[PDB]
């Protein structure tokens, strides 16, 4: 689940 | 050995833009501190003087100035400024990064990013 995860940080 | 990053590049590389910023906004929430400015990943980090320097303000470490070099003049130098700020991502106990030292001096997009989201990753909530 990483690019859900990375974009979870990085889109917030 | 395949991250998010791998898969940032191959299925969407319109997500980059936001990646980009988003650490752009992390990296100057430091360096403005010293009256420092980045404004493109792809080449500001390669020479590993501000990957150092923002170490030093995450960690309000005491950075020897004979430890690196803070006008690099060669490949080298260069080389060892990444490696010495590798050591200090260490030093605060990160991981060993991914990249090799060179990967960064020669501006490897997924090597920066990935050095600089561990970062992130650790110290965005550090004032």
């Amino acid at each position: 689940d990483d690019l859900d995860a990375l974009l979870a940080d990085l889109e917030s | 050995e395949r991250d998010a990053f791998d898969t940032l590049f191959d299925h969407a590389p319109d997500k980059l833009n936001v990646v980009k910023k988003t650490l752009i906004t992390f990296v100057n929430k430091h360096l403005n501190k010293l009256n420092l400015e980045v404004t493109e990943l792809e080449t500001q980090f390669a020479d590993g003087v501000y990957l150092v320097l923002l170490m030093g303000l995450l960690e309000g470490y005491f950075v020897p100035l004979h430890s690196f070099f803070l006008t690099p003049d060669s490949f080298e130098q260069k080389v060892l400024n990444v490696s010495f700020a590798f050591e200090l991502m260490q030093d605060g106990g990160l991981e060993k990064p991914k990249p090799r030292p060179e990967d960064i001096v020669n501006c490897d997009l997924k090597s920066t990013l990935r050095v600089l989201y561990n970062l992130f990753t650790k110290y965005r909530n550090v004032e």
